[PDB]
């Protein structure tokens, strides 16, 4: 019923819309918001590619991706939370102090 | 259930979207949420129960809540970068939008040209789920205890208090 | 022809629930004339989170009980192993009692 | 499949690393005690390598779908073993003089040792990810273990980050390579496919977005621009770690990856690694030329030596030498990459606080150390493609290789990025052996040095005498 | 004439070129984390270009 194209799109275009918030974004914590959608992105499209074939494996592979997801939104909160009692701000673009 | 799956995934689309280009947190990590229960529903609509369902009890049963827990923790508002408002400006906006949306033309091009057998029925349950997670794939969930564990430990490491009180104010370098 | 009207049932009850209460809402609306919180509670936000996350795996163990033999059983005894040698290390760390 | 009891043999250095790795968790929720923690971490790891020598005595089999176990594993995961076992020693003189917990740090090097195993095992997608991100994860509690200072805690913000980004890029490739062909086993990649039908547009995206992720991990071009501030940033033994063992395990999962898949045939792909390589080669010896700091110059050849790797890769399908002359050179890269940061972490240990800026200056390094501005000198010589080395032999190979597919293009970008190479190498050992303008007793320290003393003995050895490394090498053989 | 070396000038000329491509290619590295990204992405559009061309 539903082509496995339109899946693939939906997860692509907010793959797009993650790397997208990703890089116009100076706060960290939005950073680390459009990290998880394109973690979700890309275990969207990991359920609909299991979905199509039949297999469970898409299941599994998502499920890994959100253990990922856990533990990853885990450490960068953690690392915001320093970050903010240190500096006492979040721009992303403040702690460059490592020039070439 | 497709049409239902194709609202899911416009409503989806539309909630990162405000996600994306949003001025206070909070209305967009909830914005966040509703995308997520829209993944959810679109989890639903392909069979995959079992997906949506973790979702919802995981990714905005606990991730999410992390979020909010974060921000609603040391309250920010976006403060001293609401008033910038470097974002909706737009010498930074044409760039990566465009960059980013050539590569998402590049990757819907790449899309096509796969043969169509469309999504079936046959909804792969929890029990599907379980007999495949502990039969070939053994190591991955002990390995991704492990790596969880790791996880845990980073965190606990990295942003613990080292300092004693209930309220605190913010001292630069922790007095 | 039955699970149809369950779905019919779900959606009936999911919208006039909303309804309801969007309805009582605006009849009661109608009618009349620099400081930080802690590090404790995102630390215990993110013992539940990884303890939940796996929770997921014994929440996929449980339903496959059966048709996974004692092998299975093996292996999820050794993973709830290191599930609790993680939680009695957060035990006798410290860093789990809150002492206000 | 289910898993008999012969295929826990093949299992046991996985094993042996997870308990010793819930042994030291426990030891630290008992008694919180950092010799103890760093020897029962030691002494996991030793015994990992006992049984590795009884893997190598039993047989070479697929133990799951996730794992296959031959002589490709069994050699990536001793690299990745004695590189893990030279980052607690290094990383126990550094921890001496912490002044915070001090046994997290082992416990996240073992379970990052045991991602590395699972990489070299690796035979599946879902291995490749989880291997790689087990890598990854307890990398961010190493480098921002130091989050006290400012530098390390920027380095682990960048290197989160940016793992995060290149990890959804590597997951969002495997879904489309999934959503193409219909099993995530490596050897079924292509299977379905046939009749000049391989440069199918999925299949080729989710490669591409897979090698965006794995050049982020290879540090390649133009995903090289985490490599100088977190090597920088790290603490000298994180630096050892993620140079030399996350790298060698991410290679080899990748040299696996693209053996035993039939994508290794595709046109697309190795034009596009191959300009990755010329970029990563030419780009790296470009940058590392006016460096002042010792971290961002290692990272850079880091940059060029997984260049070398991948000029070395390309050539897989036809050199028929390939994977011996991978192997080769990173045995090469490894011990050398270990000597220069073992001196690295020698030399600014202890910690010191994060009050005081940790610069090196290796300037003048003679007159005071000499044993290690020896050994750093030699491994200053090994990194440059330079005899009586074993980073010659590595190098040899790899021309060898680049030259016999024909790989023009690829050699002389090999033989330029050498030429520049030198040039800053040897700018180091000089000044490593010049006058200083202005300017150790304890047994683990001395441990340390005989470490580093045996690595430059061994780059020396072999260098002047290659054949045991060829010969072990070459015995091990994956199953083709 | 020469007493300048002219032969050793041309010689050393890919030496200058080395120099000058290494401090045109240090201005990548910045610093900035967003940059870190963006030329992630960067790179990732040129990949997929390089793969749907060939």
């Amino acid at each position: 019923m539903i082509p496995l194209q339109h899946g693939l799109i939906l997860a692509a275009i907010l793959f797009v819309l993650g790397l997208t918030g990703l890089v116009i974004r100076r706060n960290l914590l939005f950073m680390l918001i459009g990290l998880e959608i394109m973690i979700n992105a890309s275990a969207l499209a990991f359920v609909v590619a299991g979905s199509y074939w039949g297999q469970t494996d898409g299941q599994v592979m998502y499920i890994l991706a959100i253990s990922l997801a856990a533990a990853e939104a885990s450490i960068g909160l953690a690392l915001l939370l320093q970050l903010h009692r240190r500096r006492q701000n979040l721009n992303i673009d403040s702690v460059s102090e490592m020039r070439g | 259930m497709e049409f239902a799956f194709y609202i899911c995934g416009l409503i989806a689309i539309l909630a990162t979207l405000r996600v994306i280009t949003h001025t206070n947190p909070v209305h967009a990590l909830l914005y966040l949420i509703i995308s997520l229960l829209a993944i959810s529903g679109v989890f639903f609509s392909l069979g995959a129960y079992f997906a949506g369902a973790l979702e919802i009890i995981v990714y905005a049963g606990a991730i999410m809540v992390l979020f909010v827990f974060v921000v609603m923790m040391l309250n920010l508002g976006g403060s001293e970068i609401e008033q910038e408002r470097q974002w909706l400006k737009p010498q930074v906006w044409i760039g990566p939008a465009i960059l980013s949306a050539i590569m998402l033309v590049v990757i819907v091009y790449a899309i096509l040209g796969v043969n169509d057998q469309g999504i079936d029925g046959t909804p792969i349950s929890a029990k599907a789920v379980g007999i495949t997670l502990f039969g070939p794939y053994v190591l991955a969930v002990e390995l991704a205890s492990m790596l969880l564990l790791a996880g845990l430990v980073v965190a606990f490491h990295v942003g613990r208090e080292e300092r004693a009180g209930e309220v605190l104010s913010n001292r630069k370098d922790d007095s | 022809t039955e699970v149809i009207a369950h779905h019919w049932a779900f959606a009936i009850f999911l919208i006039v629930a909303i309804g309801l209460c969007c309805l009582m809402l605006v009849g009661g609306w109608f009618l009349g004339g620099r400081l930080r919180l802690s590090a404790k509670f995102y630390l215990v936000a993110m013992f539940f989170v990884i303890f939940d996350v796996e929770a997921l795996y014994l929440f996929a163990w449980s339903t496959s009980i059966r048709e996974s033999g004692w092998v299975g059983f093996v292996e999820a005894a050794i993973f709830i192993f290191v599930l609790l040698a993680g939680l009695v290390y957060l035990v006798r760390i410290g860093a789990l009692d809150w002492t206000p | 499949m289910t898993i008999t009891p012969q295929n826990l043999i093949a299992l046991l250095p996985l094993l042996i690393v997870g308990l010793t790795v819930v042994v030291v968790m426990l030891s630290i929720a008992w008694r919180r005690n950092h010799f103890l923690n760093a020897t029962l971490s030691v002494i996991g790891l030793n015994a990992a390598l006992v049984s590795l020598w009884f893997v190598g005595q039993a047989g070479a089999m697929d133990v799951t779908p996730l794992m296959r176990v031959d002589g490709f594993a069994m050699l990536y995961t001793g690299l990745v073993l004695l590189a893990s076992l030279a980052t607690c020693t290094f990383a126990y003189p550094w921890l001496e003089g912490y002044n915070d917990n001090k046994d997290e740090f082992y416990l996240l090097v073992l379970i990052a040792a045991l991602g590395g195993i699972l990489l070299a095992n690796a035979n599946h997608l879902a291995s490749l990810f989880l291997g790689i991100e087990l890598i990854s994860l307890p990398l961010f509690g190493l480098v921002g273990y130091a989050f006290r200072q400012k530098r390390s805690l920027e380095a682990s913000i960048k290197y989160t980050i940016l793992s995060a980004a290149a990890s959804s890029f590597l997951l969002f490739g495997m879904a489309l390579v999934y959503a193409q062909s219909g099993d995530l086993s490596f050897v079924a990649l292509g299977k379905n496919l046939g009749d000049g039908m391989l440069n199918e547009p999925l299949l080729l995206a989710g490669f591409g977005l897979m090698i965006v992720g794995l050049g982020f991990k290879l540090s390649l071009v133009p995903f090289h621009l985490w490599t100088p501030d977190v090597y920088q940033g790290a603490p000298a033994p994180v630096s050892t770690f993620l140079a030399t063992a996350s790298k060698i395990a991410i290679f080899g999962v990748v040299m696996r990856l693209f053996l035993y898949a039939p994508v290794g045939d595709s046109e697309a792909i190795r034009v596009v690694l191959a300009i990755i390589a010329f970029a990563s080669i030419i780009f790296g010896n470009l940058m590392a030329l006016s460096q002042t700091n010792i971290k961002r110059l290692l990272g850079y050849s880091s940059i060029s030596h997984l260049g070398y790797l991948l000029v070395a890769l390309i050539a897989l399908q036809t050199g028929e030498m390939s994977m011996e002359a991978v192997g080769v050179y990173l045995a090469g890269y490894l011990f050398s990459s270990l000597g220069a940061f073992g001196v690295v972490s020698l030399m600014s240990s202890p910690y010191r606080g994060p009050d005081a800026d940790s610069l090196f200056s290796y300037r003048g390094l003679f007159w005071h150390r000499p044993i290690l501005a020896a050994v750093m000198t030699v491994m200053m010589l090994s990194l440059a493609g330079i005899p009586m080395t074993l980073g010659f032999i590595g190098k040899f190979y790899v021309l060898a290789v680049g030259v016999q597919a024909h790989l023009w293009w690829l050699v002389g970008a090999v033989v330029v990025g050498s030429a520049i190479g030198l040039y800053y190498y040897l700018r180091v050992a000089v000044s490593l052996y010049l006058h200083a303008p202005e300017q150790p007793s304890n047994w683990q320290y001395s441990a340390g040095g005989i470490v580093v003393l045996i690595s430059a003995l061994l780059v020396l050895v072999l260098g002047v005498w290659p054949q045991p490394l060829i010969s072990i090498v070459r015995l091990a053989m994956p199953l083709m | 004439l020469l007493k300048r070396d002219p032969l050793n000038s041309m010689m050393n000329i890919p030496a200058v070129l080395s120099r000058f491509a290494g401090k045109g290619l240090l201005l990548s590295e910045n610093g900035y984390l967003r940059w870190y990204v963006a030329s992630m992405s960067i790179g990732a559009v040129v990949v997929l270009a390089l793969l749907m061309v060939l």
